[PDB]
């Protein structure tokens, strides 16, 4: 059933299993017509799709030209998330077929379920966790391959960098998700705590910076500070 | 005018005949049943008073042969069974109604309950449904599993209704997922009905069988069948018309007849809603809507 707190361990285990969220599929900016009614324009969006041992991100660029002549796009955008995650696991090697999909959504279940009616031994589970996936399009080299995009694209990413080299896929996990929380209760304050000393640098072949193990426990409490100042605002505690 | 005798009654049993019911008393003089109407299907069902656990009854047609009830002190059921004999039945039959030991078949002339009720129920039907070829009538009863809850335990026993399901590859073809999924026209009209059924009225027949399964037994798989095959036509785009309005006719009936005090056990809340309010039919089903708003409005 439902991953949570209870069955944590179980995401670092040696059992294939892939995150897919799909929250930054559908993206939309609205606004004025001429005659002042509203309108959407449909930008680039991407499937966010993490094995959360190894860091293997498969980010499955949407170009806004699937959505073109179609309607109810925030239903068929569950469905197009789907079809691109069944379409992966066929593509990939039996030996490296995930055993589980977890979806950030429960709205992903029943459509994930129908794609994958050939794969019966794929458990399709949902989570109680609250993942901060959708901020993943704040991660620099993320949006610029998403908004560059002049067709669909497959582009293959570790989200962990080399961390796993020194840590545990548990504690990146960790870190990850901490970042990503940062990135989405406040942009601009994640994003200078990322960069404000220029003498760390993001590699060519990375999507975060080169920190220390020492760096990374002041970044670390940085992040958590940030999350707890905005905390102090929204709730007035 | 068809006769069911019964050679006696040795326990205390409320007797159903189709929707008509009759408390029989221990060794009441009680020989059986006159009047029945020929030309429809009919079931004969049982509660004993001592253990009201397993309803159990027995689905006939009297074109198909002369059956009586007899006890059985070893399995403690009334049991149905075949009279080969002619003679010896109609024997048995004239002094059985010569000594009034006969309730009649109490249909008011006005009244066509029982064929809106089974329309399109055929005992031929039905025997394929309950697999005992040795006997012309059908064995069923409360606790039955129907094949569809057995994949999910005893195959000679089981109530072997067409199998249903929304997330199957029989109800989804390849490459159209969401479209199969939305709108299931494709799993109704190709794979049931040109498929399985071959006729909508096969599909009526079953849907009918099932809700009386149900009402009569409170047979739980067959409840699940009877919901399963309205939200498969309800979520259809594409029904014939003629199937729509025989629906409504259908479903009317069946909310007329049913239990007022049993709804909230025979009646889906999530099925019926979505049927009436939310379905590609939601505007189809104005007779059904109609009775349903006024008898349930409460399980809406």
């Amino acid at each position: 059933g439902a991953m949570n707190s209870s069955n944590y361990a179980e995401l670092f285990n040696n059992d294939i299993k892939l995150f897919v969220d799909d929250t930054n599929v559908y993206r939309v900016t609205v606004h004025k017509t001429f005659e002042g009614n509203v309108a959407t324009k449909a930008i680039n969006g991407c499937i966010f799709t993490l094995n959360p041992k190894t860091g293997h991100l498969f980010l499955k660029i949407i170009h806004t030209s699937v959505w073109a002549g179609q309607k109810r796009l925030s239903q068929l955008a569950k469905w197009k998330t789907a079809e691109e995650v069944s379409a992966l696991v066929r593509s990939l090697p039996k030996e490296e077929q995930p055993k589980q999909i977890i979806v950030t959504r429960k709205a992903m279940l029943d459509p994930l379920e129908v794609h994958m009616l050939d794969f019966p031994n794929i458990a399709i589970r949902p989570t109680e966790l609250r993942l901060p996936f959708s901020a993943a399009m704040s991660i620099d080299k993320l949006s610029d391959v998403v908004m560059k995009a002049t067709e669909p694209q497959m582009v293959l990413f570790n989200i962990y960098d080399d961390w796993l080299d020194r840590i545990s896929s548990y504690t990146a996990f960790s870190r990850l998700t901490l970042l990503l929380r940062a990135l989405k209760t406040n942009e601009e304050s994640a994003k200078m705590i990322l960069l404000s000393d220029p003498t760390i640098t993001i590699k060519s072949y990375h999507l975060w910076p080169s920190f220390t193990d020492e760096q990374w426990i002041t970044i670390e409490s940085q992040m958590r500070d940030l999350i707890l100042t905005e905390y102090g605002r929204k709730y007035n505690v | 005018m068809n006769t069911v005798p019964f050679t006696s009654a040795p326990i205390e049993v409320t007797i159903g005949i189709d929707q008509y019911s009759f408390n029989v008393k221990e060794n009441q003089p009680f020989h059986g049943i006159k009047d029945i109407p020929i030309g429809h299907v009919h079931v004969i069902h049982f509660q004993h008073a001592d253990n009201s656990s397993m309803r159990y009854g027995y689905w006939f047609d009297c074109r198909m042969g002369n059956f009586y009830i007899q006890y059985d002190p070893k399995d403690g059921l009334y049991k149905m069974m075949e009279e080969r004999d002619g003679a010896k039945f109609e024997n048995i039959v004239h002094n059985f109604k010569e000594r009034q030991m006969m309730v009649s078949y109490p249909k008011i002339d006005e009244d066509d309950t029982w064929y809106n009720l089974t329309e399109f129920v055929q005992m031929d039907k039905i025997r394929k449904i309950v697999r005992k070829d040795e006997n012309q009538f059908s064995y069923v009863d409360s606790s039955m599993t129907t094949v569809q809850e057995n994949e999910l335990s005893d195959p000679a026993h089981s109530l072997n209704y067409t199998v249903i399901n929304f997330k199957s590859r029989e109800a989804i073809r390849p490459g159209h997922e969401m479209e199969d999924f939305l709108d299931k026209s494709y799993y109704l009209n190709t794979v049931m009905l040109q498929g399985i059924f071959k006729n909508s009225s096969n599909y009526f027949g079953e849907l009918q069988f099932a809700f009386l399964n149900a009402m009569f037994f409170g047979n739980y798989g067959s409840s699940l069948q009877w919901h399963a095959m309205i939200e498969l036509i309800c979520s259809s785009a594409t029904v014939p018309k003629h199937m729509l309005d025989k629906l409504d006719e259908i479903l009317y009936y069946q909310i007329k007849t049913l239990p007022e005090q049993y709804s909230d056990i025979l009646l889906n809340e999530r099925v019926w809603n979505i049927c009436l309010y939310s379905s590609f039919q939601k505007n189809s089903l104005h007779n059904t809507e109609k009775i349903m708003e006024n008898k349930y409005p409460e399980l809406l």
